[PDB]
Protein backbone atom coordinates (compact mmCIF):
# COMPACT_ATOMS: atom_id res chain seq x y z
CA UNK A 1 0.00 0.00 0.00
CA UNK A 2 1.22 3.47 -1.03
CA UNK A 3 0.96 6.21 1.58
CA UNK A 4 -0.53 9.51 0.35
CA UNK A 5 1.18 9.08 -3.02
CA UNK A 6 -1.50 6.76 -4.41
CA UNK A 7 -4.10 9.50 -4.35
CA UNK A 8 -1.60 11.78 -5.98
CA UNK A 9 -0.84 9.30 -8.75
CA UNK A 10 -3.71 9.81 -11.22
CA UNK A 11 -2.64 13.39 -11.87
CA UNK A 12 1.00 14.49 -12.03
CA UNK A 13 2.54 16.75 -9.38
CA UNK A 14 3.43 19.27 -12.01
CA UNK A 15 -0.18 19.44 -13.04
CA UNK A 16 -0.99 20.15 -9.41
CA UNK A 17 1.53 22.97 -9.26
CA UNK A 18 -0.08 24.30 -12.38
CA UNK A 19 -3.66 24.16 -11.11
CA UNK A 20 -2.51 25.82 -7.91
CA UNK A 21 -0.72 28.67 -9.65
CA UNK A 22 -3.56 29.07 -12.10
CA UNK A 23 -6.10 29.28 -9.33
CA UNK A 24 -3.98 31.84 -7.56
CA UNK A 25 -3.99 33.83 -10.76
CA UNK A 26 -7.74 33.55 -11.07
CA UNK A 27 -8.11 34.60 -7.49
CA UNK A 28 -6.62 38.06 -7.77
CA UNK A 29 -8.68 38.87 -10.85
CA UNK A 30 -11.82 39.05 -8.74
CA UNK A 31 -10.14 41.67 -6.60
CA UNK A 32 -9.51 43.73 -9.70
CA UNK A 33 -13.28 43.93 -10.03
CA UNK A 34 -13.45 45.39 -6.54
CA UNK B 1 10.52 15.98 -55.63
CA UNK B 2 12.68 15.15 -53.70
CA UNK B 3 12.34 11.77 -55.39
CA UNK B 4 10.38 9.07 -53.61
CA UNK B 5 12.71 6.58 -55.27
CA UNK B 6 15.46 5.07 -53.13
CA UNK B 7 18.66 3.27 -54.10
CA UNK B 8 18.14 0.32 -51.77
CA UNK B 9 15.40 -1.47 -49.88
CA UNK B 10 17.47 -0.76 -46.80
CA UNK B 11 17.23 2.92 -47.69
CA UNK B 12 13.48 2.55 -47.73
CA UNK B 13 13.69 1.01 -44.30
CA UNK B 14 15.78 3.93 -43.14
CA UNK B 15 13.28 6.42 -44.45
CA UNK B 16 10.20 4.69 -43.08
CA UNK B 17 11.78 4.31 -39.67
CA UNK B 18 12.56 8.02 -39.84
CA UNK B 19 9.37 8.94 -41.67
CA UNK B 20 7.32 8.83 -38.47
CA UNK B 21 4.21 8.36 -40.60
CA UNK B 22 5.22 11.01 -43.12
CA UNK B 23 6.10 8.38 -45.73
CA UNK B 24 5.15 4.89 -46.91
CA UNK B 25 7.15 2.40 -48.95
CA UNK B 26 6.01 -0.29 -51.37
CA UNK B 27 7.86 -3.60 -51.69
CA UNK B 28 7.52 -7.37 -52.08
CA UNK B 29 4.84 -8.71 -49.76
CA UNK B 30 6.72 -11.58 -48.19
CA UNK B 31 9.68 -9.28 -47.71
CA UNK B 32 7.44 -6.76 -45.98
CA UNK B 33 5.98 -9.34 -43.66
CA UNK B 34 9.50 -10.58 -43.06
CA UNK B 35 10.40 -7.08 -41.95
CA UNK B 36 7.39 -7.14 -39.65
CA UNK B 37 9.02 -9.81 -37.51
CA UNK B 38 12.22 -7.80 -37.43
CA UNK B 39 13.06 -5.44 -34.57
CA UNK B 40 12.14 -2.81 -33.53
CA UNK B 41 8.90 -4.15 -35.07
CA UNK B 42 7.90 -0.56 -35.77
CA UNK B 43 6.92 -1.50 -39.32
CA UNK B 44 3.58 -2.88 -40.40
CA UNK B 45 2.13 -3.97 -43.73
CA UNK B 46 -1.30 -2.72 -44.80
CA UNK B 47 -3.69 -3.64 -47.60
CA UNK B 48 -3.75 -6.58 -49.99
CA UNK B 49 -1.35 -7.29 -52.83
CA UNK B 50 -1.59 -4.90 -55.76
CA UNK B 51 -0.97 -7.79 -58.14
CA UNK B 52 -0.43 -11.55 -58.10
CA UNK B 53 3.10 -12.92 -58.42
CA UNK B 54 4.78 -16.20 -57.54
CA UNK B 55 8.34 -17.38 -57.11
CA UNK B 56 8.91 -20.80 -58.63
CA UNK B 57 11.56 -23.46 -59.02
CA UNK B 58 13.49 -23.02 -62.26
CA UNK B 59 15.16 -25.76 -64.28
CA UNK B 60 17.23 -25.72 -67.47
CA UNK B 61 15.06 -26.26 -70.52
CA UNK B 62 14.67 -29.92 -71.45
CA UNK B 63 15.93 -31.07 -68.06
CA UNK B 64 14.69 -34.53 -67.13
CA UNK B 65 14.23 -33.36 -63.56
CA UNK B 66 11.48 -30.93 -64.60
CA UNK B 67 8.27 -32.90 -64.24
CA UNK B 68 9.32 -34.79 -61.09
CA UNK B 69 10.32 -31.47 -59.57
CA UNK B 70 6.91 -30.13 -60.45
CA UNK B 71 5.01 -33.01 -58.91
CA UNK B 72 7.22 -32.72 -55.87
CA UNK B 73 6.30 -29.06 -55.62
CA UNK B 74 2.57 -29.63 -55.77
CA UNK B 75 2.85 -32.53 -53.37
CA UNK B 76 4.76 -30.50 -50.82
CA UNK B 77 2.31 -27.65 -51.31
CA UNK B 78 -0.78 -29.71 -50.63
CA UNK B 79 0.80 -31.21 -47.54
CA UNK B 80 1.01 -27.67 -46.22
CA UNK B 81 4.70 -28.23 -45.69
CA UNK B 82 5.44 -24.96 -47.45
CA UNK B 83 3.11 -23.05 -45.17
CA UNK B 84 4.66 -24.85 -42.25
CA UNK B 85 8.14 -23.77 -43.22
CA UNK B 86 6.83 -20.28 -43.90
CA UNK B 87 5.45 -20.13 -40.40
CA UNK B 88 8.83 -21.34 -39.26
CA UNK B 89 11.31 -19.08 -41.00
CA UNK B 90 9.04 -16.07 -40.65
CA UNK B 91 6.86 -15.94 -37.57
CA UNK B 92 8.50 -18.63 -35.47
CA UNK B 93 11.89 -17.04 -36.07
CA UNK B 94 10.26 -13.67 -35.51
CA UNK B 95 12.09 -11.17 -33.31
CA UNK B 96 8.77 -9.64 -32.29
CA UNK B 97 5.66 -11.75 -31.77
CA UNK B 98 2.75 -9.93 -33.38
CA UNK B 99 0.02 -11.01 -30.97
CA UNK B 100 2.73 -11.31 -28.33
CA UNK B 101 3.61 -7.63 -28.64
CA UNK B 102 -0.09 -6.92 -29.04
CA UNK B 103 -0.95 -8.61 -25.75
CA UNK B 104 1.79 -6.56 -24.10
CA UNK B 105 0.67 -2.92 -24.05
CA UNK B 106 -1.08 -1.60 -20.94
CA UNK B 107 0.36 1.59 -19.48
CA UNK B 108 -1.05 4.60 -17.63
CA UNK B 109 0.06 7.97 -16.22
CA UNK B 110 -1.28 11.36 -17.32
CA UNK B 111 -0.31 14.11 -19.75
CA UNK C 1 21.16 -16.32 -53.75
CA UNK C 2 21.87 -14.84 -50.30
CA UNK C 3 18.45 -13.65 -49.15
CA UNK C 4 17.09 -13.66 -45.63
CA UNK C 5 15.54 -15.71 -44.47
CA UNK C 6 15.60 -18.00 -47.49
CA UNK C 7 19.38 -18.41 -47.25
CA UNK C 8 21.51 -17.47 -44.27
CA UNK C 9 25.01 -18.24 -43.07
CA UNK C 10 25.62 -20.21 -39.88
CA UNK C 11 26.96 -18.40 -36.82
CA UNK C 12 29.91 -20.75 -37.25
CA UNK C 13 29.64 -20.98 -41.01
CA UNK C 14 33.37 -20.36 -41.13
CA UNK C 15 33.71 -23.34 -38.82
CA UNK C 16 31.50 -25.36 -41.14
CA UNK C 17 31.63 -26.62 -44.72
CA UNK C 18 29.26 -27.90 -47.38
CA UNK C 19 25.50 -27.95 -46.91
CA UNK C 20 26.15 -27.36 -43.22
CA UNK C 21 27.14 -23.80 -44.11
CA UNK C 22 23.67 -22.84 -45.22
CA UNK C 23 20.33 -22.43 -43.50
CA UNK C 24 17.05 -20.88 -44.59
CA UNK C 25 13.63 -21.37 -46.11
CA UNK C 26 15.01 -22.39 -49.48
CA UNK C 27 17.34 -24.74 -47.65
CA UNK C 28 14.49 -26.62 -46.01
CA UNK C 29 12.61 -26.57 -49.27
CA UNK C 30 15.48 -27.95 -51.31
CA UNK C 31 16.00 -30.55 -48.62
CA UNK C 32 12.42 -31.65 -49.13
CA UNK C 33 13.12 -31.72 -52.85
CA UNK C 34 16.06 -33.99 -52.16
CA UNK C 35 13.75 -36.14 -50.09
CA UNK C 36 11.03 -36.62 -52.65
CA UNK C 37 13.01 -36.53 -55.88
CA UNK C 38 15.73 -38.63 -54.24
CA UNK C 39 19.20 -37.23 -54.90
CA UNK C 40 22.39 -35.87 -53.37
CA UNK C 41 22.72 -32.08 -53.44
CA UNK C 42 25.31 -29.41 -52.71
CA UNK C 43 24.12 -25.84 -52.36
CA UNK C 44 26.14 -23.14 -54.12
CA UNK C 45 25.85 -19.37 -54.09
CA UNK C 46 25.53 -17.65 -57.46
CA UNK C 47 28.82 -15.97 -58.35
CA UNK C 48 27.64 -12.50 -59.33
CA UNK C 49 25.14 -12.57 -56.49
CA UNK C 50 22.46 -11.83 -59.06
CA UNK C 51 19.17 -13.46 -60.05
CA UNK C 52 20.32 -13.53 -63.65
CA UNK C 53 19.16 -10.63 -65.81
CA UNK C 54 19.47 -10.96 -69.59
CA UNK C 55 21.97 -8.52 -71.04
CA UNK C 56 20.35 -6.45 -73.76
CA UNK C 57 23.79 -6.03 -75.32
CA UNK C 58 25.62 -9.36 -75.25
CA UNK C 59 22.15 -10.92 -75.28
CA UNK C 60 23.40 -13.08 -72.44
CA UNK C 61 21.65 -14.02 -69.23
CA UNK C 62 24.00 -13.74 -66.27
CA UNK C 63 23.54 -14.98 -62.75
CA UNK C 64 21.65 -18.15 -61.91
CA UNK C 65 19.78 -17.81 -65.16
CA UNK C 66 23.03 -17.82 -67.10
CA UNK C 67 24.05 -20.74 -64.94
CA UNK C 68 21.02 -22.53 -66.32
CA UNK C 69 21.63 -21.41 -69.89
CA UNK C 70 25.21 -22.61 -69.65
CA UNK C 71 24.52 -25.57 -67.38
CA UNK C 72 26.60 -24.16 -64.55
CA UNK C 73 23.71 -24.89 -62.21
CA UNK C 74 21.88 -28.21 -62.29
CA UNK C 75 18.74 -26.48 -61.03
CA UNK C 76 17.56 -23.16 -59.59
CA UNK C 77 15.89 -22.81 -56.18
CA UNK C 78 15.69 -19.12 -55.30
CA UNK C 79 13.15 -16.36 -54.64
CA UNK C 80 12.99 -15.67 -58.35
CA UNK C 81 10.20 -13.86 -60.17
CA UNK C 82 8.61 -15.83 -62.97
CA UNK C 83 8.21 -13.87 -66.20
CA UNK C 84 7.45 -14.47 -69.87
CA UNK C 85 10.86 -13.15 -70.83
CA UNK C 86 12.45 -15.75 -68.59
CA UNK C 87 10.12 -18.66 -69.25
CA UNK C 88 11.12 -18.76 -72.90
CA UNK C 89 14.75 -19.57 -72.13
CA UNK C 90 14.33 -21.66 -68.98
CA UNK C 91 11.58 -23.77 -67.47
CA UNK C 92 9.92 -22.53 -64.28
CA UNK C 93 7.86 -24.94 -62.22
CA UNK C 94 4.44 -24.12 -60.83
CA UNK C 95 5.00 -21.32 -58.30
CA UNK C 96 5.41 -22.30 -54.67
CA UNK C 97 4.27 -19.01 -53.16
CA UNK C 98 1.79 -16.40 -54.34
CA UNK C 99 2.89 -12.85 -53.58
CA UNK C 100 2.60 -9.24 -54.66
CA UNK C 101 3.45 -5.59 -54.17
CA UNK C 102 2.55 -4.43 -50.66
CA UNK C 103 2.41 -1.29 -48.55
CA UNK C 104 4.91 -0.84 -45.72
CA UNK C 105 4.36 1.74 -42.99
CA UNK C 106 5.54 2.26 -39.44
CA UNK C 107 2.81 1.28 -36.98
CA UNK C 108 0.97 4.39 -35.77
CA UNK C 109 1.73 5.77 -32.31
CA UNK C 110 -0.04 9.10 -31.86
CA UNK C 111 -0.01 11.08 -28.63
CA UNK D 1 -19.39 0.76 -18.72
CA UNK D 2 -21.25 0.80 -22.02
CA UNK D 3 -18.58 2.62 -23.96
CA UNK D 4 -15.86 0.59 -22.32
CA UNK D 5 -17.35 -2.80 -23.09
CA UNK D 6 -18.20 -1.50 -26.52
CA UNK D 7 -14.62 -0.54 -27.23
CA UNK D 8 -13.25 -3.86 -25.98
CA UNK D 9 -15.08 -5.67 -28.77
CA UNK D 10 -13.10 -6.19 -31.98
CA UNK D 11 -14.00 -7.41 -35.49
CA UNK D 12 -12.48 -10.71 -36.60
CA UNK D 13 -9.55 -10.41 -39.02
CA UNK D 14 -8.11 -13.91 -38.77
CA UNK D 15 -9.58 -17.39 -38.52
CA UNK D 16 -7.69 -17.71 -35.26
CA UNK D 17 -10.18 -15.27 -33.80
CA UNK D 18 -12.85 -17.91 -34.27
CA UNK D 19 -10.68 -20.33 -32.33
CA UNK D 20 -10.51 -17.75 -29.57
CA UNK D 21 -14.30 -17.42 -29.50
CA UNK D 22 -17.52 -19.40 -29.67
CA UNK D 23 -20.23 -16.75 -29.88
CA UNK D 24 -20.19 -16.93 -33.65
CA UNK D 25 -20.66 -20.27 -35.38
CA UNK D 26 -18.51 -20.94 -38.43
CA UNK D 27 -18.16 -23.60 -41.10
CA UNK D 28 -17.85 -24.65 -44.72
CA UNK D 29 -19.78 -26.53 -47.38
CA UNK D 30 -20.87 -30.02 -46.32
CA UNK D 31 -18.66 -31.54 -49.00
CA UNK D 32 -15.76 -30.37 -51.14
CA UNK D 33 -12.02 -29.82 -51.15
CA UNK D 34 -12.35 -27.10 -48.55
CA UNK D 35 -13.39 -29.26 -45.62
CA UNK D 36 -10.85 -31.83 -46.69
CA UNK D 37 -8.23 -29.15 -46.30
CA UNK D 38 -8.98 -28.73 -42.61
CA UNK D 39 -9.37 -32.47 -42.22
CA UNK D 40 -5.92 -33.00 -43.67
CA UNK D 41 -4.61 -29.91 -41.91
CA UNK D 42 -1.76 -30.20 -39.44
CA UNK D 43 -1.48 -26.55 -38.47
CA UNK D 44 -2.70 -26.24 -34.89
CA UNK D 45 -5.14 -23.45 -35.61
CA UNK D 46 -6.88 -25.07 -38.52
CA UNK D 47 -6.73 -28.40 -36.71
CA UNK D 48 -8.49 -26.82 -33.77
CA UNK D 49 -11.06 -25.44 -36.15
CA UNK D 50 -11.78 -28.74 -37.88
CA UNK D 51 -11.84 -30.47 -34.52
CA UNK D 52 -14.38 -27.89 -33.48
CA UNK D 53 -16.63 -28.17 -36.50
CA UNK D 54 -16.58 -31.95 -36.34
CA UNK D 55 -17.94 -31.81 -32.80
CA UNK D 56 -20.12 -28.71 -32.90
CA UNK D 57 -23.87 -29.22 -33.12
CA UNK D 58 -26.09 -28.50 -34.93
CA UNK D 59 -23.45 -29.14 -37.58
CA UNK D 60 -22.03 -26.05 -39.25
CA UNK D 61 -21.96 -27.77 -42.64
CA UNK D 62 -24.53 -26.75 -45.24
CA UNK D 63 -25.77 -28.44 -48.41
CA UNK D 64 -25.08 -25.52 -50.74
CA UNK D 65 -23.04 -22.34 -50.91
CA UNK D 66 -26.24 -20.38 -51.34
CA UNK D 67 -27.66 -21.98 -48.22
CA UNK D 68 -24.53 -20.96 -46.39
CA UNK D 69 -24.97 -17.41 -47.62
CA UNK D 70 -28.49 -17.41 -46.25
CA UNK D 71 -27.30 -18.86 -42.95
CA UNK D 72 -24.80 -16.03 -42.70
CA UNK D 73 -27.14 -13.22 -43.70
CA UNK D 74 -29.90 -14.34 -41.35
CA UNK D 75 -27.67 -15.10 -38.37
CA UNK D 76 -27.04 -11.37 -37.97
CA UNK D 77 -23.30 -11.84 -37.56
CA UNK D 78 -23.60 -14.93 -35.38
CA UNK D 79 -22.55 -17.24 -38.20
CA UNK D 80 -19.46 -16.65 -40.33
CA UNK D 81 -18.80 -18.85 -43.36
CA UNK D 82 -15.70 -19.91 -45.29
CA UNK D 83 -15.22 -20.22 -49.05
CA UNK D 84 -13.01 -19.51 -52.07
CA UNK D 85 -11.69 -15.97 -52.02
CA UNK D 86 -12.62 -14.91 -55.52
CA UNK D 87 -16.06 -16.33 -54.94
CA UNK D 88 -16.33 -14.31 -51.77
CA UNK D 89 -15.39 -11.09 -53.50
CA UNK D 90 -17.81 -11.89 -56.27
CA UNK D 91 -20.60 -12.32 -53.73
CA UNK D 92 -19.73 -9.21 -51.75
CA UNK D 93 -20.37 -7.06 -54.80
CA UNK D 94 -23.80 -8.67 -55.12
CA UNK D 95 -26.93 -7.25 -53.48
CA UNK D 96 -27.91 -6.56 -50.76
CA UNK D 97 -24.19 -5.82 -50.26
CA UNK D 98 -24.91 -6.90 -46.69
CA UNK D 99 -21.92 -9.23 -46.35
CA UNK D 100 -18.18 -8.89 -46.73
CA UNK D 101 -14.90 -10.77 -46.89
CA UNK D 102 -12.35 -10.11 -44.16
CA UNK D 103 -8.68 -10.90 -43.63
CA UNK D 104 -6.08 -12.43 -45.90
CA UNK D 105 -6.39 -15.77 -47.64
CA UNK D 106 -5.79 -18.78 -45.41
CA UNK D 107 -4.01 -20.69 -48.16
CA UNK D 108 -2.82 -20.61 -51.75
CA UNK D 109 -4.50 -21.99 -54.86
CA UNK D 110 -4.45 -21.02 -58.51
CA UNK D 111 -6.73 -21.63 -61.45
CA UNK D 112 -4.82 -22.44 -64.62
CA UNK E 1 -13.56 -47.65 -58.08
CA UNK E 2 -13.96 -47.31 -61.85
CA UNK E 3 -10.95 -44.98 -61.74
CA UNK E 4 -12.72 -43.06 -64.47
CA UNK E 5 -12.35 -39.30 -64.58
CA UNK E 6 -15.59 -37.41 -65.06
CA UNK E 7 -16.38 -33.82 -65.93
CA UNK E 8 -14.05 -31.57 -67.86
CA UNK E 9 -11.19 -33.66 -66.55
CA UNK E 10 -12.65 -36.64 -68.32
CA UNK E 11 -13.31 -34.46 -71.33
CA UNK E 12 -9.60 -33.79 -71.57
CA UNK E 13 -8.38 -37.27 -70.76
CA UNK E 14 -10.87 -38.87 -73.11
CA UNK E 15 -10.20 -36.38 -75.87
CA UNK E 16 -13.71 -34.98 -75.75
CA UNK E 17 -12.35 -31.48 -75.21
CA UNK E 18 -9.48 -29.68 -76.92
CA UNK E 19 -8.73 -27.21 -74.14
CA UNK E 20 -10.17 -26.20 -70.77
CA UNK E 21 -10.67 -22.60 -69.70
CA UNK E 22 -12.52 -22.42 -66.40
CA UNK E 23 -12.08 -21.71 -62.70
CA UNK E 24 -10.36 -25.08 -62.48
CA UNK E 25 -8.39 -25.62 -59.29
CA UNK E 26 -4.95 -27.12 -59.79
CA UNK E 27 -4.37 -30.34 -57.87
CA UNK E 28 -1.57 -32.88 -57.78
CA UNK E 29 -3.96 -35.65 -58.74
CA UNK E 30 -5.10 -33.69 -61.77
CA UNK E 31 -1.55 -32.70 -62.54
CA UNK E 32 -0.55 -36.21 -63.51
CA UNK E 33 -3.52 -36.83 -65.78
CA UNK E 34 -3.55 -33.57 -67.74
CA UNK E 35 -1.29 -30.57 -68.22
CA UNK E 36 -2.08 -27.27 -66.50
CA UNK E 37 -0.78 -23.89 -67.54
CA UNK E 38 0.83 -21.60 -64.98
CA UNK E 39 -1.77 -20.13 -62.60
CA UNK E 40 -3.45 -16.93 -63.74
CA UNK E 41 -5.23 -16.02 -60.52
CA UNK E 42 -3.90 -16.61 -57.01
CA UNK E 43 -6.65 -17.42 -54.53
CA UNK E 44 -7.56 -19.32 -51.39
CA UNK E 45 -9.84 -19.97 -48.45
CA UNK E 46 -11.54 -16.82 -47.19
CA UNK E 47 -13.81 -15.48 -44.47
CA UNK E 48 -17.31 -14.24 -45.28
CA UNK E 49 -19.23 -12.38 -42.56
CA UNK E 50 -22.13 -10.00 -42.09
CA UNK E 51 -21.32 -6.37 -42.85
CA UNK E 52 -21.39 -4.44 -39.52
CA UNK E 53 -23.75 -1.53 -40.27
CA UNK E 54 -24.36 0.95 -37.45
CA UNK E 55 -27.87 1.98 -36.44
CA UNK F 1 -8.50 3.93 -15.84
CA UNK F 2 -6.18 2.82 -13.07
CA UNK F 3 -8.75 0.66 -11.36
CA UNK F 4 -9.85 -0.85 -14.65
CA UNK F 5 -6.37 -1.72 -15.85
CA UNK F 6 -5.84 -3.04 -12.36
CA UNK F 7 -8.68 -5.52 -12.55
CA UNK F 8 -7.90 -6.65 -16.10
CA UNK F 9 -4.64 -8.28 -15.00
CA UNK F 10 -4.90 -11.89 -13.85
CA UNK F 11 -2.55 -14.34 -12.09
CA UNK F 12 -1.22 -17.20 -14.21
CA UNK F 13 -2.92 -20.55 -13.61
CA UNK F 14 -1.89 -22.49 -16.69
CA UNK F 15 1.22 -22.70 -18.84
CA UNK F 16 -1.03 -21.73 -21.72
CA UNK F 17 -1.15 -18.28 -20.20
CA UNK F 18 2.57 -18.03 -20.86
CA UNK F 19 2.07 -19.16 -24.44
CA UNK F 20 -0.50 -16.42 -24.86
CA UNK F 21 1.91 -13.85 -23.46
CA UNK F 22 5.58 -12.95 -23.73
CA UNK F 23 6.13 -10.21 -21.17
CA UNK F 24 7.18 -12.66 -18.47
CA UNK F 25 10.10 -14.89 -19.40
CA UNK F 26 9.85 -18.59 -18.59
CA UNK F 27 12.07 -21.65 -18.83
CA UNK F 28 13.53 -24.85 -17.43
CA UNK F 29 16.87 -26.33 -16.46
CA UNK F 30 19.46 -26.25 -19.23
CA UNK F 31 19.38 -30.05 -19.34
CA UNK F 32 17.31 -32.86 -17.89
CA UNK F 33 14.19 -34.94 -18.47
CA UNK F 34 12.07 -31.81 -18.30
CA UNK F 35 13.61 -30.19 -21.36
CA UNK F 36 13.39 -33.52 -23.09
CA UNK F 37 9.67 -33.50 -22.39
CA UNK F 38 9.25 -30.29 -24.33
CA UNK F 39 11.53 -31.08 -27.23
CA UNK F 40 9.74 -34.40 -27.59
CA UNK F 41 6.39 -32.72 -26.95
CA UNK F 42 3.60 -32.96 -29.49
CA UNK F 43 0.85 -31.13 -27.63
CA UNK F 44 0.33 -27.80 -29.38
CA UNK F 45 0.65 -25.72 -26.25
CA UNK F 46 3.83 -27.29 -24.98
CA UNK F 47 5.10 -27.35 -28.55
CA UNK F 48 4.52 -23.63 -28.78
CA UNK F 49 6.30 -23.12 -25.49
CA UNK F 50 9.33 -25.18 -26.42
CA UNK F 51 9.36 -23.45 -29.78
CA UNK F 52 9.43 -20.20 -27.85
CA UNK F 53 12.26 -21.15 -25.53
CA UNK F 54 14.10 -22.59 -28.50
CA UNK F 55 14.65 -19.14 -29.99
CA UNK F 56 14.10 -16.70 -27.13
O1 LIG G 1 13.18 -12.67 -60.05
C1 LIG G 1 13.41 -11.71 -59.04
N1 LIG G 1 13.34 -12.08 -57.66
C2 LIG G 1 13.58 -11.13 -56.68
C3 LIG G 1 13.51 -11.48 -55.33
C4 LIG G 1 13.76 -10.49 -54.32
C5 LIG G 1 13.70 -10.92 -52.86
F1 LIG G 1 12.50 -10.55 -52.32
F2 LIG G 1 14.72 -10.36 -52.15
F3 LIG G 1 13.81 -12.28 -52.80
C6 LIG G 1 14.07 -9.17 -54.69
N2 LIG G 1 14.34 -8.15 -53.69
C7 LIG G 1 13.23 -7.49 -52.96
C8 LIG G 1 13.66 -7.05 -51.60
O2 LIG G 1 14.82 -6.29 -51.69
C9 LIG G 1 15.93 -7.06 -52.07
C10 LIG G 1 15.74 -7.67 -53.48
C11 LIG G 1 14.14 -8.82 -56.06
C12 LIG G 1 13.89 -9.80 -57.05
N3 LIG G 1 13.97 -9.42 -58.45
C13 LIG G 1 14.30 -8.05 -58.81
P1 LIG G 1 12.96 -7.15 -59.73
O3 LIG G 1 13.28 -7.24 -61.34
O4 LIG G 1 12.89 -5.58 -59.25
O5 LIG G 1 11.69 -7.81 -59.44
C14 LIG G 1 13.74 -10.34 -59.41
O6 LIG G 1 13.81 -9.98 -60.76
O1 LIG H 1 -10.96 -27.44 -59.80
C1 LIG H 1 -12.07 -26.96 -59.08
N1 LIG H 1 -12.50 -25.60 -59.24
C2 LIG H 1 -13.60 -25.15 -58.53
C3 LIG H 1 -14.04 -23.82 -58.67
C4 LIG H 1 -15.18 -23.36 -57.94
C5 LIG H 1 -15.64 -21.92 -58.11
F1 LIG H 1 -15.25 -21.18 -57.04
F2 LIG H 1 -16.99 -21.87 -58.24
F3 LIG H 1 -15.06 -21.43 -59.24
C6 LIG H 1 -15.87 -24.24 -57.08
N2 LIG H 1 -17.05 -23.82 -56.35
C7 LIG H 1 -16.95 -22.99 -55.12
C8 LIG H 1 -18.15 -22.10 -54.99
O2 LIG H 1 -19.32 -22.83 -55.11
C9 LIG H 1 -19.51 -23.32 -56.42
C10 LIG H 1 -18.39 -24.31 -56.80
C11 LIG H 1 -15.43 -25.58 -56.94
C12 LIG H 1 -14.30 -26.03 -57.67
N3 LIG H 1 -13.87 -27.41 -57.52
C13 LIG H 1 -14.61 -28.29 -56.63
P1 LIG H 1 -13.98 -28.44 -54.88
O3 LIG H 1 -13.29 -29.92 -54.68
O4 LIG H 1 -15.23 -28.27 -53.83
O5 LIG H 1 -13.00 -27.38 -54.64
C14 LIG H 1 -12.79 -27.86 -58.20
O6 LIG H 1 -12.37 -29.18 -58.05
Amino acid sequence: KPGVFSFLDPLAYEIWMCIVFAYIGVSVVLFLVS
Amino acid sequence: EPSVFVRTTAEGVARVRKSKGKYAYLLESTMNEYIEQRKPCDTMKVGGNLDSKGYGIATPKGSSLGTPVNLAVLKLSEQGVLDKLKNKWWYDKGECGAKDSGSKEKTSALS
Amino acid sequence: ILESPYVMMKKNHEMLEGNERYEGYCVDLAAEIAKHCGFKYKLTIVGDGKYGARDADTKIWNGMVGELVYGKADIAIAPLTITLVREEVIDFSKPFMSLGISIMIKKPQKS
Amino acid sequence: AFLTVERMVSPIESAEDLSKQTEIAYGTLDSGSTKEFFRRSKIAVFDKMWTYMRSAEPSVFVRTTAEGVARVRKSKGKYAYLLESTMNEYIEQRKPCDTMKVGGNLDSKGYG
